């Protein structure tokens, strides 16, 4: 589409008196990883995940594996912060995790850019749009604010922001361009199976679909049957595509009158689909 | 801390035809904290040869993880992905269904 995006996400666990937290970051472009670090690894180093970041030279993966062997330092001593902000014993596991990246918009320009992360899995620091501002979830966060306000941690991330991470995601979208410029539409079908004599389950199958984003949605004569819909999450092909299917219990005399409606940027129009008997 | 149970989805790459090579997939995910253990199953015995991805995370901060095996479907074999985390009782089995 327009818009396409890059992001990191680290997860850092803490393993009190069991060696030093464990610390993973793996990298995407839209829906597709690219890059890994993980700090129990054998040699601990950023590495390719995808066969088009293969051309990047010793330099660049001695550049990334700095740079995250530096936030992961910093992440440890988040933690000991943190535990001693929340008066959290020193025996205990915790998670921090971290999310960054850019929205790169049709014209080079950026649509928006992002830092935030989340402590023991809840919301804790977020930059704003703005990229010169943050958004504190408590007042553990509003300290770490104020240290960030004091060593013009915004003006960091607005410059790498609005600069180096466009730039490196505009040459992995060149570079894996025939992997990240598709959009490859879902097959789809309905299937049909009885619960009993007299009703079925209609389930409408969307399988080998990239991008990730999709909606499907069971409509019985026009009206949406999401409160009576089990709709599993999106999953993975283990191929670069992706799979979904919803399903509806319905009477079989009514089974015409139900209809899937599948969205994906892929298809040219939104399909409607009927159990085909 | 927050906890969160993980859903799990067993399933295969491509549409299951006997004797036609293909993946086995357990997707794991919703989950909170990240420790977790996932196995494959056939016949209720551990597989080898079973990979999984790079932790990672969803927009909600909980983690998902897929584990995959290549395999070959017949009419003989069942699988079967078993999943544990701190959320749980204790180890959950979930048969791989063919036609979900
Ligand atoms: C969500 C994880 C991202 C946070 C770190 C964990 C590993 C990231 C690897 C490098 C990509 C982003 C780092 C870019 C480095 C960079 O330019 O620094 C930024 C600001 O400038 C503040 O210093
Ligand atoms: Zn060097």
């Amino acid at each position: 589409a327009g818009s396409h995006s890059m992001r990191y996400f680290s997860t850092t666990v803490s393993r009190p008196g069991r060696g030093e937290p464990r610390f993973i970051v793996v990298g995407y472009v839209d829906d597709t990883q690219f890059v890994r670090f993980d700090s129990d690894a054998a040699s601990p180093k950023m590495e390719p995940r995808a066969p088009w970041m293969e051309q990047e030279g010793p330099e660049y993966w001695e550049e990334q594996t700095r740079r995250v062997k530096d936030a992961a330092q910093t992440f440890r001593v988040s933690l000991g912060n943190l535990r001693g902000y929340y008066n959290q014993s020193e025996a205990g596991s915790h998670t921090l995790q971290t999310m960054s990246g850019c929205d790169l918009g049709p014209d080079g320009r950026l649509l928006r850019g992002y830092y935030q992360q989340a402590y023991d899995g809840r919301d804790y620091i977020a930059l704003n749009e703005d990229l010169r501002s943050w958004t504190a979830a408590d007042e553990a966060a509003q300290n770490t604010q104020r240290k960030w306000e004091a060593a013009g941690v915004a003006e960091q991330w607005r410059a790498y922001l609005e600069g180096e991470c466009l730039e490196s995601l505009r040459r992995y979208l060149e570079n894996g361009k025939e992997t990240l410029q598709r959009a490859e539409p879902p097959k789809t079908h309905v299937t049909h199976h009885p619960v009993s004599d007299h009703e079925a389950t209609l389930r409408c199958w969307a399988l080998g679909f990239y991008p990730a984003e999709i909606t499907l949605t069971w409509q019985r004569d026009g009206e949406d049957q999401t409160q009576d819909t089990e709709l599993v999450e999106t999953r993975p092909g283990g191929d670069g595509t992706f799979q979904k299917w919803g399903a509806v219990v319905v009477p079989s005399g009514e089974e015409q009158r139900y209809t899937c409606h599948v969205q994906h940027e892929g298809l040219p129009e939104p399909l409607t689909l009927r159990w085909e008997p | 801390a927050i906890q969160r149970t993980p859903k799990i989805q067993v399933y295969s790459r491509h549409p299951p035809e006997n004797g036609k090579p293909n993946f086995l997939n357990c997707y794991v995910s919703g989950f909170h904290p990240s420790d977790i253990e996932v196995d494959l199953l056939k016949n209720g015995e551990k597989m080898g040869k079973v990979e999984h991805s790079d932790l990672s995370f969803s927009k909600d901060w909980s983690f998902y993880l897929l584990y995959y095996t290549e395999f070959t479907p017949n009419e003989k074999d069942e699988y079967a992905c078993r999943v544990n985390h701190v959320t749980l009782s204790g180890p959950r089995t979930v048969k791989w269904d063919r036609d979900m």
